[PDB]
């Protein structure tokens, strides 16, 4: 229960925050963009993915 | 005992206190600790387990290592109602059951 | 047996003829001594503290 | 009535406030209920059961 | 005590033996974490024998579950009291209130 | 290529409370030394309080001193807020005596060079019978953090003294920290931040020596984070003893009479692995040793197994 | 009074970029503080250097398309943030990327300067596709404590400065023979090569350090 909470609201996405619409490498400097309060957790952004 | 939490656990294992896995594997403690000297015998090995000299908590981590345990929760229902971990060591006298389990 | 028996004349105990059968404190459990009360029968000879 | 008297001791009705984790130091996103409930220790204490 | 509460806790406390209730309104004279004696006032004492009302309280002792049953003194010296007044709380109660 | 801060007006406002306040503060640094000191401050921070009680007609704390009215339990509950701060001493045993009708304060304790009373109003019980009358040992050391009453039963080997309530022990003088990093410019720089870290004493430390030694510990610390030399112990100990062990162990054990056991204390025997080897020959002209002082020792040898004077070419090996 | 500082630490490292160090056994609360705090510093405040801005050679726009390459504008961006440069002396260089012709542009195929070090010249850049396609652009390197946006240039590319792609600590249990409840500290760590995690650590530590001069005795 907690457990999912925890990923639903981490993977769910807002219309309008911090990041919205950059793009970046991978995931690595995605949290490396959230820990510091750049991006917010649930933004709209196009990433490099494998 | 009552059981608590424990999400620092891996999936296969379980928070026993030091209290329970003591008394727990006594058997087997008399017998490591004679074996690698530190009792002259069984009886001592009783003296010395009985006496919780702190020696014995570092042989208690090694009959405790690949040798799993069985928990038991209340009504039995399905195979899944008693399950085997391995048993990490917990300071307190409640045991610590994995949350997905 | 006499493997006892080596045993007590090699270090020299004196084999009571009276077992130990003393009211301990239970293992785990600790606290301070508030109160002790001596109950006797009618006519054996109380003791020195009661 | 709550809420009114949540005005005189000067806090906020939501009766919600921002905390901040302990440990990373950082801000909780969203309010989180703080207040007082009277709580009781029940006695099925646990070196009772163990 | 309890920040909330309904307001049964005073009803509770009392007619419940636990806490030590003012029989006859008066003055304290004594105040000890033993025992507590009130001079009683002149309209509520009889003719006779005159004297106090006196409460001994009860101290440190074995429940029937073994927690602790222990009295205490919640007035001070010198202090007015009438009947029906708390004197003493006992264990879980605060101030003449039920704090469980 | 980098800045560093340093601490401007600290500000007192009461004993008890305090805001110090740091100005040079690069991008963010602000909150980073800022929650790593809350960290540091709440919990490592040295302080005094009092450990354990002797009170003059009371055995535990259960029991009721005759007119007083505070039970022995809660007086003990009084005395672990009681606020002390001393000096050069590390434990001092602070006597309180007072009679008569009257709350016995703080102050009515006596003062030792070392001695200083935050907090003189501080009730610590209630008399209240002309002639009742109360004297107590209140010892005060002085440690880091938490020590409860309990821990400090391991080291036992006599704490005897049945009067001796021992209390938990609270060490400890931040009651609750919080900094805040507004933004503050020098006037020329792009960007730098203030960091005024609000604090709430016992009244027994005073901020610039706390943020200070909290500092100084962030350090030692790091110090190890610096290099990494993947460092390790030695290990595998000896399985191999000579001897019996029971030969390793002081000559009180032996349970013997007190004229025969400071004696031992005397001609230099401590552990039994001496009084093994040292013969009747030894022992007249031992000080004070008789008929009936040594017939003693013949016997409680006997009962364990060893007895007197033998040899042992190896004594005692080898740490 | 006096302290605990730590015993074992052993440093596993997995390929020479990436690396996870554990280290026991710290006070209690003490793997959160020195964690947190060395994280802190690892990602936002750490000196390195990367690409932040770029002129192209044919078009203007952040918006537009160069003829023989299938990598867009804002493509090829992303492909040099995951440059790892690094600079010896100087404190800003410039590079040319002189190469033509069907095939992918690697980094040995940039040109090769003085003060310049290309940790990786098998980074893949840009593609580009048949005949001839003619492609040679200006691209300057800066220098600078941290991760600075392109958005954050108001008067362009994210700067990534500090060798850090990620950072993590994980706090768990320690006993001490006979301390209950100690922490072990666990460091978990990637970086662009351009300095190994080992070493990413002691400066980080070293920083911090720094800003106590100020205070200890």
């Amino acid at each position: 229960q907690d457990v999912v909470l925890g990923l639903y609201y981490m993977t769910r996405d807002c219309v309008n925050a911090k990041g919205e619409g950059m793009v970046l490498t991978g995931p690595k400097e995605a949290e490396r963009l959230y820990r510091s309060g750049l991006a917010s957790l649930h933004a709209r952004v196009k990433v490099r993915i494998t | 005992s009552v059981i608590t939490v424990g999400p620092y656990l891996r999936l296969h294992q379980c928070g026993l206190p030091k209290k329970m896995a003591l008394e727990l594997f006594k058997p087997f403690i008399y017998g490591k600790l004679e074996l690698r000297g530190l009792a002259t015998t069984i009886k001592a090995a009783k003296k010395m387990v009985e006496r919780e000299e702190a020696v014995v908590w570092d042989i208690l981590d090694e009959v405790i290592r690949e040798h799993p345990v069985l928990l038991n929760r209340a009504p039995t229902l399905h195979r899944l109602g008693i399950q085997a971990f391995e048993p990490v060591l917990i300071e307190g006298k409640a045991i610590q059951l994995h949350p997905l389990v | 047996t006499p493997e006892e028996k080596l045993l007590r004349a090699i270090f020299g105990e004196k084999a009571s003829d009276v077992k130990d059968s003393s009211l301990r404190v239970p293992n785990g459990v600790s606290g301070t001594v508030i109160d002790v009360q001596v109950f006797t029968r009618d006519g054996v000879e109380k003791d020195k503290r009661a | 009535e709550i809420k009114e008297l949540l005005k005189l001791g000067d806090l906020p009705t939501s009766g919600q406030i921002r905390l901040y984790d302990g440990r990373t130091g950082e801000q909780f996103e969203r309010p989180v209920t703080v207040g007082y409930m009277y709580m009781l220790k029940l006695n099925h204490l646990v070196d009772d059961k163990m | 005590k309890p920040l909330v509460g309904t307001g049964m806790e005073r009803a509770v406390a009392v007619d419940s033996g636990v806490t030590a209730v003012a029989k006859r309104g008066g003055v304290v004279q004594y105040v000890d974490a033993s025992r507590i004696v009130i001079k009683v006032n002149e309209d509520e004492m009889y003719p006779g024998e005159a004297g106090i009302d006196i409460y001994n309280l009860t101290k440190y002792t074995r429940s029937n579950q073994n927690t602790c049953i222990n009295q205490m003194p919640c007035v001070s010296l010198g202090e007015p009291v009438e009947r029906g007044d708390v004197l003493a709380d006992g264990p879980s109660t605060d101030l003449g209130e039920l704090a469980l | 290529e980098f800045l560093k801060p340093r601490l401007v007006d600290i500000e007192q406002v009461s004993s008890t409370h305090a805001k110090v306040t740091l100005e040079p503060l690069e991008r963010g640094f602000g909150h980073t030394l800022g929650n790593a000191l809350r960290r540091i401050l709440l919990s490592s921070m040295p302080g005094c309080a009092v450990t354990e009680v002797e009170i003059d007609g009371v055995l535990h704390e259960y029991s009721t001193k005759e007119g007083v009215q505070e039970d022995i339990l809660e007086i003990l509950l009084n005395l672990k807020g009681l606020a002390v701060r001393v000096q050069g001493k590390d434990e001092v045993i602070l006597t309180l005596n007072k009679s008569g009708i009257g709350p016995v304060t703080a102050a009515d304790i006596t003062h030792d060079g070392d001695v200083e009373i935050v907090k003189p109003q501080h009730v610590i019980c209630h008399l209240t019978d002309e002639n009742a009358s109360i004297s107590m040992r209140i010892k005060v050391q002085r440690g880091r953090g938490y020590v409860p009453a309990s821990t400090r039963i391991h080291s036992e080997e006599d704490e005897r003294p049945i009067g001796r309530l021992l209390v938990d022990a609270c060490y400890s003088p931040v009651e609750r920290i919080a900094y805040n990093v507004e933004a503050a410019r020098v006037e020329q720089r792009t960007d730098l931040d203030k960091l005024v870290i609000e604090m709430e004493t016992n009244g027994t430390i005073d901020p610039e020596e706390a943020i200070r030694r909290a500092a100084t510990i962030l350090a030692e610390q790091l110090e190890a984070f610096v290099d990494l030399r993947d460092v390790r112990q030695p290990e595998v100990k000896e399985e191999k003893p000579e001897f019996d062990p029971i030969l390793l162990r002081p000559v009180d054990d032996l349970e013997l009479t007190v004229r025969s056991a400071n004696c031992l204390k005397a001609e230099a025997i401590h552990y039994i692995g001496d009084l093994v080897q040292r013969t009747e020959v030894e022992l007249l002209k031992t000080p004070n040793l008789g008929k009936k002082s040594l017939t003693e020792i013949k016997d409680v040898l006997a009962s364990r197994g060893l007895s007197l004077g033998m040899r042992l070419e190896n004594w005692p090996p080898a740490s």
